[PDB]
């Protein structure tokens, strides 16, 4: 139906991508205070909208909680330790 | 696999617990919080222990010998 | 510089002096061809490069959405619409100018407050 | 123009199971194609 698309990391210059779609889609004419700054869609020019950014992080990085929160290789060395964890791996 | 007979950090037995709570969520069609507090578990001690157990044995009895 | 080439053979023209009449003639040596210089200037140099700053501004420049758009009015058409680069040219030493083209009468025009510049 | 990036991550591409297995295929094949002529020549039939 064409609303989804397969853009390889050459075609990935040629595009202009929003990282969300309400928070980056409307226009504009108080605030919470407890969130993250965040930037605006300056942008006109939007080919694409990504998906969930979350989607970045690989089988691993996905299994921590918060690591928005977390200093870099703190996450990195996670991304370890979780395959170094026990638990059942098959019920067979 | 199977609940925990008796919860690790107070020792509340939550053992006969898990039948009953699985048959408040079902069943009287509770909210998991409230069904929780119903079986009796007021510490979160107690609470995660149901709250947070996955019943593989269910998944093990599916194979035939 | 802008050289020629020997006709019947389109090839490379090479300068050679009429000493007799003391002017500048373009022989070929893939054969009997010459043909007198039009400019005095054979060869050039230029250290100092101001050429490759404008590289690659075709019609379609308007369409790239890479690109950013601003508020700047245009100094002909005078249109709100814009795409800019910075200075085409790929050397360290290059200044951060911005280059902005109209989405309208398609002409180039600088930020620079300090050169009177026509290209 | 700029010099070209030998790290451009799009400039790259990965051998899966089917390449590897592909280049790993051929190579035999034709050691038994080399062996398929050998006995056709011991063949003087
Ligand atoms: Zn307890
Ligand atoms: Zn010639
Ligand atoms: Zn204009």
């Amino acid at each position: 139906e064409g609303l989804v698309e397969y853009i390889d990391a050459e075609e990935e210059e040629s595009i202009l991508i929003a990282m969300q779609p309400e928070d980056l889609e409307p226009a504009e004419a108080d605030v919470d205070p407890a969130k993250r700054i965040r930037v605006s869609h300056h942008a006109t020019t939007f080919t694409h909208c990504e998906i969930h950014p979350s989607m970045i992080l690989g089988v691993a990085a996905s299994i921590i909680p918060f690591p928005d929160h977390n200093q870099s290789p703190r996450n990195t060395y996670q991304s370890a330790m979780g395959k170094q964890a026990m638990g059942v791996f098959l019920t067979n | 696999m199977i609940v925990p007979v008796r919860c690790f950090s107070c020792g509340k037995v939550v053992g006969d617990k898990w039948e009953s709570y699985l048959n408040l969520l079902q069943e009287d069609e509770l909210d998991e919080g409230t069904a929780l507090s119903r079986l009796g578990l007021k510490r979160y001690c107690c609470r995660r222990m149901i709250l947070t157990h996955v019943d593989l044995i269910e998944k093990f009895l599916r194979y035939n010998p | 510089t802008t050289f020629r080439f020997c006709r019947d053979c389109n090839n490379m023209l090479y300068p050679r002096e009429d000493k007799e009449n003391n002017r500048l003639l373009f022989e070929c040596r893939t054969c009997s061809y010459v043909e007198e210089a039009g400019s005095p200037l054979v060869y050039r140099h230029e250290l100092i490069t101001n050429i490759g700053e404008t590289a690659g501004v075709v019609q379609d420049i308007g369409s790239d959405p890479t690109l950013p758009r601003s508020d700047r009015e245009c100094p002909k058409c005078h249109s709100r619409e814009n795409v800019f680069f910075q200075s085409q040219q790929r050397r360290k030493d290059t200044s951060m100018v911005l280059f902005f083209v109209c989405l309208s009468c398609s002409h180039i025009f600088t930020s620079d407050q300090k050169n009177k510049r026509t290209q | 123009k700029d010099q070209d990036d030998r790290d451009h991550f799009g400039k790259k591409r990965l051998d899966l199971a089917g390449p590897l297995l592909a280049q790993l295929f051929k190579t035999l094949f034709k050691k038994l194609t080399k062996d398929i002529f050998r006995y056709m020549q011991r063949t003087v039939e």
